[PDB]
């Protein structure tokens, strides 16, 4: 899971979500 | 890890700002 | 792995839906700079 | 796992919703 | 199973079913 891009992109995503709503 | 925090923190920002909407929907 | 084998379809929305609200959000900055201009 | 289950349906329904507004 | 993973569970529940 950690070795994975998807995730770690997803997780980012997530992220950046959060932010630009906030 | 520090991962799951702050995911799962953002996560229910995002709920939380959903039912503000829902609320504010609702008194409009 | 099971587990993340089932779970690929979610990361694979989770980022569709991710790439949507960036190009959305794109979008609309485009849209502001074009307002701006006006 | 019927959190998890749950939980990539939700996803899965939200990506559908928001291709279906993409072709829309 | 902390609270905090089922409240993010629950409110990626009530994101699907507001657009539902």
């Amino acid at each position: 899971l950690i070795k994975h891009p998807e995730v770690k992109s997803a997780i980012e995503g997530i992220k950046y979500i959060a932010e630009t709503m906030k | 890890a520090p991962e799951v925090r702050c995911c799962v923190d953002a996560v229910n920002f995002v709920a939380e700002s959903t039912r503000d909407q829902e609320a504010t929907g609702e008194e409009v | 792995q099971e587990l993340f084998n089932e779970l690929k379809p979610a990361v694979d929305g989770a980022n569709f839906i991710v790439n949507h609200m960036r190009d959305q959000n794109n979008y609309n900055e485009e849209k502001d700079s074009w307002n701006r201009v006006a | 796992l019927p959190e998890l289950r749950e939980v990539v349906s939700s996803i899965s329904y939200i990506a559908r919703q928001l291709q279906e507004q993409e072709d829309h």
